[PDB]
């Protein structure tokens, strides 16, 4: 999972930062945007 | 049991239908032999010559 952000700065280690990036490339919903396929048909 | 099921991330889904994922195999393969024949057409048996 996306790790704990409520840490001191010394416990924001290299492996803590690498697990935030690794969460991001495991792979969208927004409350004020359309779906991506709705926009791409418009382009 | 809550801590074990909180160690896995969450994917949202667009609908309430079934959901799939494509699993892949390779393009390289080997093919079994069925029989073998000589030039004249008779099948090569086990007790045959070269």
């Amino acid at each position: 999972n996306f790790p704990r952000q409520m840490l001191p700065f010394s416990k924001k280690t290299k492996q803590w930062r690498k697990d935030c990036l690794l969460w991001a490339n495991q792979k969208n919903y927004s409350l004020v945007r359309k779906s991506v396929i709705h926009k791409k048909i418009n382009y | 049991l809550d801590t074990f099921l909180n160690s896995f991330p969450t994917r949202e889904f667009e609908d309430d239908n079934e959901y799939y994922w494509d699993v892949i195999g390779s393009s390289r393969r080997n093919i079994p032999l069925v029989e073998a024949r000589d030039e004249n057409g008779v099948v090569v048996a086990a007790n045959a010559a070269n």
